[PDB]
């Protein structure tokens, strides 16, 4: 889910 | 309304026990490492770009070897976050640097999440192999594009790229935010997600304080009443904070031994  | 000196009350004492600390550029700055608004770059974050990456390497390879080690050291905010962690204080240290400045001035890795990776290693684009950053340094070195002993692929350092996920030694904040009892921020104001609302994470009895050049970001937008900011340069912000915490003497004796001074 978290992406740069 | 807490002020600089209360934080560092609590911490002689030890109220605050369970420290996790945020930072970003303004932290390597003072190393003589510059910001982030002639590389051979359409736009800036092309060199953080996969696409702009396999059609050319160089560029990145270019930052690569300036930011190796040798040509920055740690300065005295990374000293005070050895010291945290020295006294027993320091939970974790999320870090958007990719100077490896944290690891450098002797941080162990399980303490440090290096939130945009490292070049400390490097993986196959292609095939996915890992190999360690030193057996690519040669080649970084001599300005070779590395490739896969067995592949072929382009052999990239494990920077994280747009796009990319984060590594997966973020999932740590999951546990690391709720167990925080001071939240420290230094040198960024967090405007990115997901690093903005981490800020949010920590329960709101936990004082958040910001060691920074301006009071911006999520403390800015969503103020809670244990906040502290500490503005202005930020080396001079960390050396008041360290004086109040009675650990002078402590810092001259760390940066004498680590980097000769
Ligand atoms: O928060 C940090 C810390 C750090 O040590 C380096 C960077 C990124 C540097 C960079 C250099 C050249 C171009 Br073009 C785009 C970005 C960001
Ligand atoms: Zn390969």
């Amino acid at each position: 889910r978290h992406k740069k | 309304k807490l002020s600089l000196q209360d934080v560092a009350e609590l911490i002689r004492a030890r109220a605050c026990q369970r420290v996790v600390v945020m930072v970003g550029a303004g932290i390597s700055t003072p190393s003589g490492i510059p910001d982030f608004r002639q590389y051979d770059l359409p736009y800036p974050e092309a060199i953080f770009e996969l696409p702009f990456f396999f059609h050319n390497p160089k560029p990145f390879f270019t930052l690569a070897k300036e930011l190796y080690p040798g040509n920055y050291k740690p300065n005295v905010t990374h000293y005070f976050l050895r010291l945290l962690h020295d006294k027993g204080l320091l939970l974790r240290l999320y870090t958007q640097n990719i100077d490896g400045l944290e690891r450098v001035s002797g941080i162990p890795a399980s303490k440090l999440v290096e939130a945009h990776g490292t070049f400390a290693s490097a993986t196959c684009t292609v095939c996915q192999r890992p190999f360690p950053g030193e057996d690519i340094r040669a080649d970084v070195m001599a300005d070779r594009v590395p490739r896969c002993p067995v592949c072929t692929g382009v052999v990239k350092p494990d920077i994280v790229f747009f796009g990319e996920p984060l590594p997966q030694r973020f999932l740590l904040h999951v546990v690391d935010f709720p167990m925080a009892d001071l939240l420290l921020i230094l040198g960024t104001s967090l405007e990115v997600e997901p690093f903005a609302s981490l800020t949010e994470a920590v329960r709101s009895s936990v004082p958040r304080l910001l060691i920074n050049r301006d009071l911006v970001g999520p403390l800015a937008w969503h103020p809670r009443s244990r906040d502290v900011a500490q503005l202005g340069d930020v080396v001079h912000g960390v050396e008041s904070l360290v004086e109040l915490l009675g650990w002078t003497e402590e810092m001259r004796d760390l940066v004498q031994r680590e980097t000769g001074k």
